[PDB]
């Protein structure tokens, strides 16, 4: 199934190759490509070629690239073009191992077979506490009525205790509810000069100890936190005192955006707009797909149908810029115009 | 022009020693299977049925089943056989109608009889196959005539014999008939172009049904069948590496032509495989067809001796290398080594003695050696036999020990077993080089892997590839690394020990010869997994059975064949080398031969099948039955050639009836035209009253009617027919039913007469089951012979069951001269024997109906139109200009 | 078991193609009835017919 | 009329069997549609293919 | 692709037959279990027997059964069983044109393939009301302020 | 036999000889003796809940 | 369900269970404990979580 | 094109079209010849294929 | 051209052995199955290999 996928990759990657006549085709990629088109012919009953060059010889070969790109992601586009149609039978040359795939092909999927497979460690990409529905002012004082310290939110990554003299306590729960968080790293400060109840300025004596799992930590310095233990904040002080406490960051089992390489630059790829024809069909295509069909989703996707499909997408979309196929769409209008940013902008709806 | 062949340097270019080819080893490999034999049950105290191992001609047999290609089923005709005829009576009114088939079928194959259950068998294969043939029909050109702006058929090629009743025609009923004939339209007529003509015409059910099923398959197969079968020789040219033309294939279609394809190529492996002992059989054919024409080459003399100056040469440790083939009986015994190894284990190696022939022992030590470096003992398949082995250990052993120059220390194993001590100042175990099969720990490929499965295969029974020494032919197109080092594990600790212990002098040989070995090897593999893979190749699954079974000693059904060898050849077999010059002029056609032979099997079977379930269908006609009777007439009935092919063997004579009755059960089938055609003929053939010969057979006392003329001219009835048919049978509660064994009992006991007396003067009736019965039919025009009328069904010399039994129709005649009662008697006549077929065969008919018989549809091939079979045009180097998958 | 009903079951299916008299039987259905028949009259001592 | 029906069923679903181009038919398949296309084609005087 | 699983369905279907055969009746089964048996051991490498008896050899042809079911649904079960394995390569012997499939596993296909791909009416299963929170006493009366009619 | 015969007969013989989970064909309360008039307010003796 | 991959799916596995019936498969699952013992509607309501 | 008897057709197309086609990618020995007068048939309408 | 599982296993002790002596390290007895051999430095370093 993974080989399928590399097949139509390395395909498709191999007809990037082809770029203006003038070309003397690497020995190894003839091969592949005629094997390829010789048997996608025999079962398309289409006339591609192996190089292409009046434009319907071109397109013909995009729509090959297409036929594949679609049948290894597992979609059925449907009537979208009256140029093009959609043969799922481009499945079956896929599957017959007679036809090869590069090194490269075959690792890049694997990468994602594989990763997309199980879960792993990885710096997340926000700020800690930003699902959070309540925040208070940065550095002002506040003592929930009978505590004698009060932890509680600033910001984003940002939470700071209001301790009474000689209070002391465990503050680990304000972090706690949040799923699922490997290991937060932290950062602990001082609020040297802070806002009290009335709006008089107060000093933080030197002397406040911070302690994870009863051992003594630095202010200033980062903490492997594993989220479990006891997170202890004394002030022996004979003094009011409020230190803050920084989550600079922390790992979670979450998919992030760096899963696999350089992802990112693919999606950018992927969503960019080249022109209508390019636009309304990667638009299409995805609207068969959990993608949104024209801007960058929000939360990077952890399934592999998800990756996968981007990436085929993220190639065939190179495919088009080498190529330079022209063919209609249903719904597709082509303003023949230079094309300027401001034309793009308008057709992302 | 030469791929491989290319010699780049002169250490490849040796002399040439001798040459073989396909059709040649082919016959040597039989011939010296049949010696074997003969020498040891000619030798020795034997005791079996006598067989003459004789050794047939291959090519001529091969030669014979490409013939069959041509032989085509479909018989092209203008016109349909002639189905229905009239027989006219006294009548001017009334007719009788026949079905002609009835009666041809009435009269096909032997009587049948209990005693004889062979001749029953083949009767009814006669009878099927009959079928088959009167139903090949295509109907090309007819006698379309013109009327009235209509084209319509001639009376010709409708389905009746009419013309007695013509004249005896009223005028009205000729004008009735006249209309009906000019009635049947060509349908379409008036279109031109048309390409088929549709009529009416008349014809008998059966027949009917094969024509039809003939029609479409040669409408349904067409250019795409064709195609994928192309494709796959096709794609199994790209396997054996065939150089192709500069031609296509264009599936275009002319508008005269109508293919007729016989055979599809993707063949069914099993098919050949299932027929049983065929092995040997098999493998032969696997020669005769792929193994390619080569010559054997010597190395360079250079190799061992190098000249100096004019006075001084190097000497080669084994200067008994001048030796001058020890006789073809030896020479042969060579080509017996390499055509061993060229198939697997498939064929064994062993000794072979002449207690004669005095040689030097000194060839014992490096055979010895040779063997264990160009025999695979692999614990992956095996070339040689246990004991063998173990004689070359022995052979090894005595001489690491035989010191010709100063001793090294040997420090020998506890056990006495040979090759147990560690010879050299190094110690080194020559333990190693022992003889595990399961491992191969001493003969080649003890470290490396020869069963190479990769790759989808174009055959399929194997998917595997050989790599003897893990060489892949590429090694030669572009090396793989240096040729410096060449050297595989076994060779190489072959080196080491010869070192430490005995000398390099020798090891010195071995080491410059290890290229020459290896390439010898690169091509043998080449040979094996490319230029021969064929459906006679032999499935992974017996191949890899065959180490584990030979071990245990189970009775695997593809026995290896044990060849015996010559110490001396050993020498010869690894100084030569064998380098392919033409591939067999079989191997392009080869794929259709196989299909042909292939296809004709499979039909075999179906025949034998339906004839093995006989016994059960009428236990009491077949009571001394048998399996090897039934198979035996379908061996009979069918073509020569392929029973050949199966009895390469011998096994004809062998073949156990359970042994058979299992290749029937088998499931496994190649369909072909021929197939279809007999399966569904086959078919039709189950009704058995369609074969003529019934259950339906009664008694009972009846008066031959006898009426009053009173209006002679009224007797333009029926004439009055009587007949013993019935026109449905008798109530079941009023027959008396009689078995094989009740009427025997009876018999013997002579009491049956006078049982049968009592139901006949009873008024009741006696039916007589169990067995079948031909049954024939017969008219007459007058009181027929006393043994017809009051014939019985049975002997009476012991009561002898069947018999035939006759039908008769008899017409009553009359002329105005006849008085009333004049066709009284004082006395009647009786008539015992009655039957019941449920199928009109004989009916009374009016006149104007005459014509009813149309109904059939019929499609006719159009004059202008060519039919031709594209079945001979499965050639391998053949490629089309639409690739197909 | 099962065997022995869908024998029986595929012998009435098999009658059930008897509709309209002059058909041609399914090949296929007279491979069946033809070997019952002949089975079950051997039994019964009926004439049954295809 | 019953067997009319029945024909007519029988075809179509064997038509149904034609998903793609190259594909081999069951056997079945090839004979009815066989038949069934060629007296079709003989009295429809249209071109259809298997 | 459809084509896939309609060859799949037949072989199952097909294997279901083997209670005990002892020559089968529908021709037309056996060229295509043969064939697919055929290529299904060459790309598997495995011993399916036509005519399995031991146990060893029922299994056997049961995971070919899996194998082409799971191929067929677009599945990877992943290590469920030390006797079982899973070959990918299944797919690429369903992929082969060389395989036939029944009329019935044909239109079984066309029928799925046919509706699910498209909309139409249909009795609903459930009162219409169900999705609803709030109720009132059947027979009681009821107006809402100010309304004439409720 | 058929595989039509075949099938059938061991779809019957498998969940025949075991059981499954299946929506239930009549209402839950059906076989109660006592039914209290729908919207009515009742309250059973010390009880809050009823 | 209202997907062809969930109807297609289900009749799969409705076919390789009839399969499964004919064929007796006899094999292990990890996390599978066989309790050989005749079988009764109690022992299959345990097995439903 | 030569299998849909499509080949000679595509190529008149191609022609009328002005647009101008190419065959291989092969080198091909390149032979110079002068002339007084109009050359032969040969050299002016010889098509680079058979 | 790996089947097996010990034909996998093989090959990925060899990729396990390479990576290891490229990266310069010494795992040590981590499992009685595999066994990393110093030799496979040798094997790198051999100029033939690309």
């Amino acid at each position: 199934m993974d080989t399928i996928a590399a097949r139509a990759l390395t395909v498709m990657r191999a007809c990037a190759t082809l770029q203006e006549a003038r070309i003397v085709l690497e020995a190894n990629v003839m091969e592949i490509l005629g094997i390829a088109i010789n048997r996608y012919n025999g079962l398309t009953l289409r006339g591609v070629t192996m190089r292409p060059t009046s434009l319907a010889q071109r397109n013909e070969m995009f729509f090959m690239c297409l036929d594949m790109m679609l049948s290894a992601a597992g979609i059925n586009v449907g009537p979208i073009s009256p140029d093009y149609t959609q043969h799922m039978a481009t499945i079956g040359v896929l599957a017959t191992p007679e036809i090869p795939f590069t090194t490269e092909a075959a690792n890049e999927i694997a990468r994602v077979t594989g990763e997309t497979s199980t879960w792993g460690p990885a710096r997340q990409p926000y700020g800690f506490f930003l699902e959070t529905e309540e925040t208070f002012q940065p550095g002002r004082w506040f003592m929930r009525a009978a505590q004698a310290a009060t932890a509680v939110v600033c910001g984003p990554d940002m939470i700071q205790v209001s301790l009474n003299a000689g209070a002391r306590g465990d503050v680990q729960q304000i972090f706690q509810g949040r799923n699922d968080p490997m290991m937060i790293y932290l950062v602990w400060r001082r609020i040297e000069n802070f806002a009290m109840a009335q709006g008089n300025s107060q000093q933080t004596q030197a002397g406040v100890t911070v302690s994870v799992g009863g051992v003594d930590m630095r202010a200033g310095r980062i903490i492997a936190w594993d989220g479990q233990a006891a997170l202890h904040v004394r002030n022996p002080t004979q003094q009011n005192a409020m230190v803050q406490i920084q989550v600079v960051f922390y790992i979670s089992m979450d998919k992030t955006l760096n899963q696999y390489p350089a992802l990112t630059a693919e999606i950018f790829n992927v969503y960019s707009f080249r022109d209508h024809t390019w636009h309304g069909l990667r638009t299409a295509i995805r609207n068969r797909t959990t993608l949104p069909n024209m801007l960058p989703p929000i939360f990077p996707p952890n399934d592999r149908d998800s990756i996968l499909t981007l990436l085929l997408l993220s190639t065939l979309a190179d495919v088009y810029t080498v190529l330079r196929p022209e063919f209609a769409m249903h719904g597709v209008n082509p303003m023949p115009g230079p094309l300027t940013a401001a034309i793009a902008r308008a057709a992302y709806v | 022009q030469r791929p491989e062949r290319i010699k780049t340097t002169p250490y490849l270019e040796g002399d040439v020693l001798s040459s073989d080819s396909g059709p040649l080893l082919s016959v040597f490999a039989l011939q010296e299977i049949m010696q074997k034999v003969r020498q040891v049950q000619a030798d020795y105290m034997t005791a079996t049925r006598e067989v003459d191992f004789t050794v047939p001609d291959v090519q001529q047999i091969l030669d014979d089943i490409k013939a069959l290609a041509a032989e085509q089923v479909y018989k092209i005709v203008k016109v349909p056989s002639t189905s229905f005829r009239h027989i006219v009576t006294q009548s001017r009114d009334r007719v009788l109608r026949v079905d002609t088939y009835y009666e041809e079928m009435s009269q096909v194959g032997d009587v049948i009889t209990e005693d004889e259950p062979e001749k029953f068998y083949s009767t009814i294969i006669k009878k099927v196959r009959f079928i088959r043939g009167k139903g090949s029909f295509i109907l090309h050109d007819i006698p379309a005539r013109d009327h009235r702006g209509m084209e319509v058929a001639e009376p010709e090629v409708l389905g009746v014999e009419f013309k007695n009743v013509l004249p005896v025609l009223t005028a009205e009923h000729r004008a009735m008939i006249q209309n009906a004939l000019d009635g049947s339209i060509i349908e379409n007529g008036n279109v031109a172009t048309r390409d088929v003509d549709v009529f009416i015409g008349a014809c008998s059910e059966p027949i009917y049904r094969i024509y039809n099923r003939l029609q479409g398959y040669i409408e349904a197969v067409q250019l795409q069948e064709l195609r994928n079968s192309i494709g796959w020789l096709e794609r199994l040219g790209q396997r054996k590496r065939i150089t192709y033309s500069q031609e296509v294939l264009t599936d275009f279609r002319r508008q005269d032509m109508i293919w007729v394809l016989a055979l599809q190529l993707p063949v069914n492996p099993q098919v050949v495989w299932d027929v049983p002992r065929s092995s040997i059989a098999n493998l032969i054919m696997n020669i005769a067809t792929c193994l390619p024409t080569g010559e054997y080459i010597a190395p360079n003399p250079r190799i061992s001796s190098i000249t100096l100056t004019q006075r001084i040469t190097t000497t080669g440790p084994f200067a008994i290398l001048t030796g001058s083939t020890p006789t073809a009986q030896q020479l042969n015994d060579v080509r017996k080594i390499y055509l061993a190894l060229m198939f697997p284990g498939q064929i064994i190696l062993d000794l072979k003695i002449d207690p004669g022939e005095r040689m030097d022992p000194a060839v014992r030590m490096v055979a010895g050696v040779v063997g264990h470096l160009l025999f695979t003992a692999g614990g992956r398949f095996t070339n040689l036999t246990q004991n063998m082995a173990r004689q070359l250990d022995i052979a090894l052993n005595d001489y690491l020990l035989y010191m010709y120059n100063t001793r090294v220390q040997v420090n020998y194993g506890p056990t006495g077993e040979p090759l147990d001590f560690q010879i050299g100042r190094n110690q080194y175990d020559c333990n190693v080089f022992r003889a595990d099969f399961a491992t191969g720990t001493g003969y080649n490929g003890w470290a490396t892997i020869d069963v190479e499965y990769r790759d989808p295969a174009p055959y399929v029974h194997a998917q595997r590839y050989i790599r003897y020494c893990g060489i892949d032919s590429r090694e030669l197109i572009n090396p793989t690394t240096y040729g410096i080092g060449m050297t595989y594990h076994c060779y190489n600790e072959m080196l080491r020990m010869l070192v430490a212990a005995g000398k390099d002098s020798e090891a010195a040989y071995f080491r410059s010869m290890l290229p020459f070995h290896m390439v010898r090897f690169a091509r043998i593999n080449q040979i094996i997994n490319e230029d021969l893979h064929s459906v006679f190749s032999l499935p992974d699954d017996m191949f890899n059975a065959l180490l584990p079974d030979l071990i245990a000693g189970a009775h695997q059904n593809a026995d290896p064949v044990v060849l015996d060898v010559s110490w001396i050849s050993l020498w010869f077999a690894f100084n030569r080398s064998f380098e392919p010059t033409h591939r067999n002029e079989m191997l392009e056609i080869a794929p259709l031969i196989e299909s042909v032979y292939a296809s004709e099997l499979s039909v075999m079977k179906v025949d034998m099948r339906h004839l093995s379930l006989m016994q059960r269908r009428f236990p009491d006609v077949l009571i001394q039955a048998r399996p090897s009777h039934f198979w035996k007439a379908v061996l009979n009935d069918s073509p020569e050639a392929v029973k050949a092919v199966m009895n390469l063997s011998h096994s004809h004579n062998f073949i156990n009836i359970r042994d058979m009755m299992r290749w029937v059960l088998l499931p496994s089938l190649q369909p072909s035209l021929k197939l279809v055609l007999e399966e569904e003929a086959w078919a039709a053939a189950n009704d058995f009253e369609d074969l003529m010969l019934t259950d339906q057979v009664y008694m009972h006392r009846d008066m031959l009617p006898e009426p009053r003329l009173d209006d002679i001219e009224r007797f333009r009835q029926e004439g009055f027919y009587y007949t013993n048919m019935l026109e449905a049978p008798p109530e079941i509660d009023r027959v008396v039913q009689y078995t094989y064994e009740i009427a025997r009992l009876q018999a013997n006991m002579g009491q049956f007469r006078a049982a049968l007396r009592r139901i006949m003067d009873d008024d009741d009736w006696v039916r007589f089951g169990g067995v079948l019965r031909t049954v024939r039919v017969k008219f007459f025009d007058a009181r027929p012979p006393d043994d017809i009328l009051q014939g019985l069904p049975f002997s009476y010399d012991t009561i002898k069951y069947a018999t035939e039994t006759t039908i008769f129709y008899l017409i009553y005649n009359v002329e105005f001269s006849n008085t009333p009662d004049s066709l009284v008697l004082i006395n009647p006549t009786y008539t015992m024997t009655k039957v019941f077929i449920n199928k009109r065969i004989v009916e009374r008919v009016r006149v104007g109906q005459i014509l009813a018989v149309l109904n059939r549809r019929f499609v006719a091939y159009k004059g202008k139109m060519r039919i031709m079979d594209i079945t001979q045009s499965l050639k391998m180097g053949t490629k089309l200009a639409a690739p197909t998958v």
